[PDB]
């Protein structure tokens, strides 16, 4: 009878200096059989709290873990800007182990804009034959954001990639990088590109442009 | 009949247990009243792992013995001292215990 | 105290096998259990199994029943995880990580980790990245900051490295996300200095794509 664990919240908002729980619950009577585990940017986890109760070595004090029969809980006594990313229980009494499927913690902020920068594809691509246009909008909070590429006026969806970086460890806030991708000639066909912000911090969308060959 | 049980089968584990003595125990500063016990549970963990030659058997119904024994009305947090101790001498504690905390 | 590494093919084929070694140093492998997790790209903490290289015993997670196989070598400190019959659900990052009654209790339950190690299952073959400069295409006005980047296109599999100026540069640095799109990830890296800093030395992105045996480096120069 493998042992289940339910974990919660899956995610969570929280502010600086806030007191912040995280539960976990087993399908059995484990007893001081479970461990907390912190992971950062997809990096190596780092044991928190272990056998329930006890803090680790080398593990800020405001990390604390308790136990009411077969609920488990993980208290983090005011929280650090640094304290962004996962966490994980995990239930060590017997044969097989099991994870619960952690909580993804995210620290609340005031708002930011985004720095907003575009650029041009380089001559050194041109010459491979492609042309990505890139926009890149650095640290701004919170986390939704908006943007669509124009080309000479009309929206363009095709050939478009968009990645966000996880919450900064030291501002709280995030990164978004867009590239436009087109072939060297189709690039060459159209004179204006604009990258389009939308975003919280400002109530019209924020512009940067070029015109090919300018 | 909980505890002279649970001693029994303490002194039935000690009994037949004296490679293995590298494991690390781990025991409570004060052991004196039967909510202490939840420290005997806490290291049922390894005490199963050195016990090599089904004796999952052994070292299940000993924590539903102490189980039953410890209470229900609470979850007792153990404070464990940083010494360690061998499985014998970790053995030999908890039988002085439950001896002790029969005779009162 | 100690240190575990995991290392092992980067690119694998579908209904081939691969085989993981966890190597640890700073102490003996008899000391610990060796247990294998693995963790899907935007997924959680998996429990495979584990071995105990001096029992050479096993366990294994359901899953994995008829999938893993835990191997040790304790003349070279390193446990080992051949996967059979790998699907593109075995794509993931795999950690080796111990458990121990050797030593105090805090040291028990996977108290250590590896850096941990990416295996992709596919039918694609290895891709060499090309590393475009990204740099401000209006002038520039001194006593402001500015934002180099370097767009890292067209490589197969994750993942790629990137520093600045060999890591002199790591304040300021936005490494993104790799976007895939027609089998090929596309990254970008960002850097923000001073416009003077620009000016006054090289700002250079250096690139690493292990699995094709690639690094590359980009000095960023004014258009």
């Amino acid at each position: 009878p493998d042992i289940q664990v339910t974990q919660s919240p899956a995610s969570l908002s929280a502010s600086l200096e806030e007191i912040v729980t995280i539960t976990c619950q087993a399908s059995q009577d484990i007893g001081n059989y479970l461990s907390w585990y912190q992971q950062k940017l997809g990096k190596s986890p780092q044991l928190l709290i272990h056998s329930a109760t006890s803090l680790a070595d080398g593990v800020p004090s405001r990390f604390s873990g308790s136990r009411s029969g077969t609920q488990y809980s993980l208290k983090i006594n005011r929280l650090q800007v640094e304290d962004t990313g996962i966490y994980y229980c995990l239930q060590h009494y017997s044969t097989p182990y099991t994870f619960g499927a952690g909580t993804k913690l995210e620290l609340k902020r005031a708002d930011a804009a985004p720095t907003v920068s575009i650029f041009p594809p380089s001559s050194e691509q041109l010459a491979s034959g492609g042309a990505s246009v890139v926009c890149l909008l650095n640290n701004f909070y919170p986390k939704d954001i908006s943007v669509k590429w124009k080309i000479d006026g009309s929206e363009r969806q095709n050939g478009v990639l968009d990645s966000v970086t996880d919450q900064d460890s030291k501002d709280s806030t995030y990164s978004m990088s867009s590239t436009l991708t087109l072939t060297k000639a189709e690039y060459e066909s159209h004179n204006s590109y604009t990258c389009e912000v939308t975003h919280k911090t400002s109530t019209s969308p924020v512009v940067k442009s070029f015109n090919r060959g300018e | 009949s909980h505890l002279e049980q649970l001693l029994m089968d303490l002194q039935e584990l000690l009994s037949r247990m004296e490679r293995m003595l590298t494991f690390k125990f781990y025991l409570p500063k004060q052991a004196t009243e039967l909510k202490d016990l939840q420290c005997l549970e806490d290291e049922l963990g390894p005490l199963r792992h050195v016990l090599d030659l089904d004796a999952e058997n052994f070292i299940s119904n000993i924590r539903v013995t102490v189980v039953k024994l410890k209470g229900s009305d609470n979850t007792f947090e153990c404070q464990f001292d940083d010494e360690s101790a061998t499985v014998v001498d970790f053995l030999r504690r908890w039988i002085a215990f439950c001896q002790s905390i029969i005779s009162t | 105290e100690v240190q575990l590494q995991e290392s092992g093919a980067e690119l694998v084929r579908p209904g081939t096998s691969v085989k993981l070694s966890c190597k640890v140093s700073g102490d003996t492998i008899t000391a610990y259990y060796l247990h294998f997790v693995r963790q899907r790209p935007g997924q959680g903490l998996e429990w495979i199994g584990r071995i105990d290289p001096e029992d050479d015993s096993t366990k294994y997670a359901e899953n994995f029943k008829n999938k893993a196989t835990f191997t040790a070598d304790a003349s070279s400190n390193t446990a080992y995880l051949r996967l059979s019959s790998l699907t593109s659900e075995d794509t993931a990052t795999y950690f080796c990580t111990t458990v121990t009654f050797y030593y105090s209790r805090e040291l028990r339950w996977f108290a250590y980790w590896g850096q941990g190690t990416l295996v992709t299952v596919s039918s694609a073959e290895t891709t060499a990245p090309s590393v475009y400069p990204l740099a401000p295409g209006t002038a520039l006005k001194s006593n402001s900051m500015v934002t180099l980047g370097c767009l890292v296109k067209g490589y197969f599999p994750e993942p790629v490295t990137v520093t600045w100026n060999s890591g002199a540069l790591s304040s300021g640095v936005h490494t993104f996300p790799a976007v895939l799109q027609s089998g090929l990830y596309t990254l970008t890296s960002s850097v923000t200095v001073p416009s003077s800093t620009w000016s006054s030395q090289a700002v250079t992105c250096n690139v690493a794509h292990p699995a094709s045996s690639t690094k590359v480096d980009k000095k960023i120069v004014p258009r």
